[PDB]
């Protein structure tokens, strides 16, 4: 009767993976996809009632990615491979946009979790958690949407786990801190799957039983309204609580509201 | 009994042979506790043993009991074997055959479990999922009616003999049909997956009489457990005995097949549920049961422990009275089995409430169960002819040593013992006085 839903958000930003491939490093996007598929198969093998969802983010949008081995796992892997191949082959750079649309993927994941919750029988509770792997740099332009997503996830009690590969993201740290999730930075990319099989694999009840690394130093720098950049000290309005980097005779937001 | 208990008593060679099939390894892994699964996954990609202390440090001190239980269960199942780490240390490493088969099942590799399905093309007489479910339900209803003794249901002779060997039904005289015992009623009250698992365990126990390979039967059953519903599989590639066993499955409704010589067989929903629906009984606080069923089997099962009131073409209204529960208990059915059956068959509407069944009804049923066992009777022999406390103490100690004592009371120097041990106690008492 214990229903566990795992949603894996994969940062498939073409620029970062292209740079990694040009670096000729030991880790590639193919290995990351294989590790994600193995983690999903392990999660499904943990319990029959467990459900899996995979969403891949891109500059364009978010795509729902979902012979000796399990038949259902074979079909799931084939579907994931077909979806990722379709997304990558049809991915055409049309515009100057480069930041990953991480907020949209999280919103779609929350919508999918909400949809699945209603279909769940009343006698069972569907415990849901979201795992995010970060490859490219964080986007500061989507601060408000990211915070809204964090608050929505906290309202429904949905864990958010962050697995940073190269560049640490403050937004992911804040999400993990607020939602109670786990934030972890990968020291060695080729060993990534092992971490996925050691830290994020157990459920929240199982995490209490086991011993986990302490949370990293979470930052709480805000984003200025007129700059959309991280700041430490700024001017905050006393009415709409808007944050400004520099003093202004009149609040722009308050002037907007009539 | 469960799967773990059955696998505990098997020899290490049989367990190792079982691990040679990837399907068996997956079933064993899923039967493991939650903590054991994490340990198996962590040690899946390890080519070297780990120290026992290092494994013990993974779980916190407060939950050390669960860690010990998981380690003991894994050792009993022989999933991992202790390795003599150099320097006097002990290393823990999974079984190489089991680990390889688990990796093959999860990651991939090797040949498929089934030979092929497209060699013969599409089935000329293929059925659908609802048809297979209806066939399985009809087969199970026929089997259970034959257990009841209804002449409408007739099964094979060997199937009837299997029930007799299982103890559910006893044949007092040859030719006359057997009568269902209390164990048969308990089996009927059990859940359908539990009934299937118990029947399969009895078949495995009795397979030694037929001289059939236990490993092959278990591997085939586990392969059927994970088989996709609505997909046929190749009959070819199996030994002659196993096919015969498959024919018995054809009688059980687990596997559907058009003809004995046919090369296609469709696993059914019951076979899938063997590894592990919505319920059709509504329970009211006024001791009334509303069942959305039409088959005579469910009506009889409900009438075993309840009094029937109305039978609408798609509904059954019954009343749970004290007399009906007492009669059911006298028939041999305990209150816990009745509660479990009601919970299993409970309507999805009742699942909205925090308790599956109202506490008052369950408490009343349990209290009615204790009514029969309120009075305790013990046939025996009472000794009350002790002149001295010292003499009483020696005889009481001797009776306790013999283990035939029923009741003792040193305050009044009165004791009660079994009639079987009465002769021994009298002989001991005579020897003490004569030798004095
Ligand atoms: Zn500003
Ligand atoms: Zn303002």
């Amino acid at each position: 009767d214990e229903l566990n839903l795992l949603v894996i958000v994969v940062d498939a930003n073409p620029i970062w993976w292209g740079k990694q491939a040009l670096k000729e490093s030991q880790f590639t996007l193919s290995k990351c996809i294989d590790a994600v598929m193995v983690l999903g198969n392990s999660h499904l093998f943990m319990n029959r009632s467990n459900k899996l969802a995979v969403i891949a983010s891109h500059i364009q949008e978010s795509r729902f990615l979902y012979d000796g081995k399990y038949e259902l796992l074979t079909s799931a892997n084939e579907v994931i491979v077909e979806e990722i191949k379709d997304l990558m082959t049809k991915s055409d750079i049309k515009g100057q946009h480069t930041e990953t649309l991480l907020a949209g993927s999280l919103a779609k994941a929350l919508c999918y979790i909400h949809r699945m919750n209603k279909e769940v029988k009343d006698n069972q509770e569907m415990k849901s958690r979201i795992l995010v792997i970060k490859a490219a740099e964080d986007s500061a332009l989507q601060y408000m949407n990211f915070m809204n997503v964090i608050f929505a996830a906290q309202k429904q009690n949905i864990l958010i786990d962050a697995c940073v590969l190269d560049s640490d993201s403050g937004l992911l740290q804040q999400a993990c801190d607020i939602t109670g999730g786990l934030y972890l930075k990968v020291p060695q990319m080729p060993s990534l799957l092992q971490y996925l099989l050691w830290v994020f694999l157990p459920d929240q009840d199982q995490r209490s039983q086991l011993i986990l690394p302490p949370p990293v130093h979470v930052d709480y720098r805000a984003a200025c309204f007129c700059h959309r950049n991280l700041i430490e000290i700024g001017y905050v309005c006393s009415v709409c609580l808007s944050i400004f980097c520099n003093f202004s005779p009149i609040c722009t937001t308050c002037e907007t509201a009539f | 009994r469960n799967l773990q208990e059955f696998l505990g008593g098997l020899s290490p060679g049989v367990l190792d042979r079982l691990y040679g099939h990837p399907a068996t390894c997956l079933a064993v892994f899923r039967e493991l506790p939650s903590l054991a699964k994490n340990w198996v996954m962590r040690m899946l990609f390890l080519e070297q043993p780990l120290p026992q202390a290092a494994v013990a440090l993974w779980v916190k001190k407060e939950f050390s009991k669960a860690q010990e239980e998981s380690t003991g269960l894994l050792s009993g199942l022989r999933i991992w074997h202790t390795q003599l780490l150099p320097g006097g240390l002990q290393g823990l490493i999974l079984n190489p055959i089991f680990r390889q088969n688990l990796r093959i099942a999860l990651l991939g590799g090797g040949k498929a479990w089934s030979d092929d399905t497209s060699q013969l093309g599409p089935d000329k007489h293929a059925r659908d999922v609802p048809s297979l479910d209806k066939y399985a339900e009809e087969r199970w209803e026929v089997v259970l009616h034959f257990m009841v003794g209804s002449p409408s249901a007739a099964v094979s002779q060997d199937l009837a003999q299997l029930l007799s060997q299982a103890g559910l039904m006893k044949s007092t005289e040859p030719g006359e049909p057997p009568c269902i015992t209390s164990a048969g009623f308990q089996f009927l009250l059990l859940d359908t997956p539990a009934q299937l698992w118990y029947f399969m365990l009895q078949y495995l126990q009795t397979a030694q009489s037929r001289g059939m390979d236990l490993v092959e039967i278990l591997s085939f059953l586990f392969q059927l457990s994970f088989s996709t519903l609505g997909k046929d599989y190749s009959v070819e590639g199996m030994s002659d005995s196993l096919l015969n066993f498959l024919q018995h499955l054809r009688e059980f409704g687990l596997v559907f097949q058009r003809k004995r010589k046919s090369r296609r067989y469709y696993p059914t929903r019951l076979a899938i549920n063997l590894s592990s629906q919505p319920g059709f009984i509504v329970v009211e606080t006024n001791y009334r049961l509303y069942a959305y069923t039409e088959s005579e089997l469910q009506i009889a099962l409900i009438a075993l422990f309840s009094e029937m009131l109305y039978r609408f073409p798609n509904m059954v209204v019954a009343q749970v009275t004290r007399e009906s529960v007492q009669q059911a208990i006298a028939s041999g059915i305990t209150a816990q089995q009745i509660i479990h059956f009601l919970r299993t068959r409970a309507h999805p509407v009742m699942l909205k409430q925090t308790p599956v069944l109202p506490p008052t009804i369950t408490d009343q049923i349990r209290l009615w169960e204790l009514e029969r066992d309120r009075l305790r009777f013990t046939e025996g022999v009472l000794y009350n002819q002790f002149l001295s406390q010292v003499d009483f103490e020696l005889l009481l100690a001797h009776a306790r040593e013999l283990g035939v004592l029923v009741f003792e009371n040193s305050a009044k120097r009165l004791m009660v013992v079994t009639p079987a041990g009465h002769s021994d106690v009298k002989r001991f008492w005579k020897r003490q006085k004569h030798s004095s």
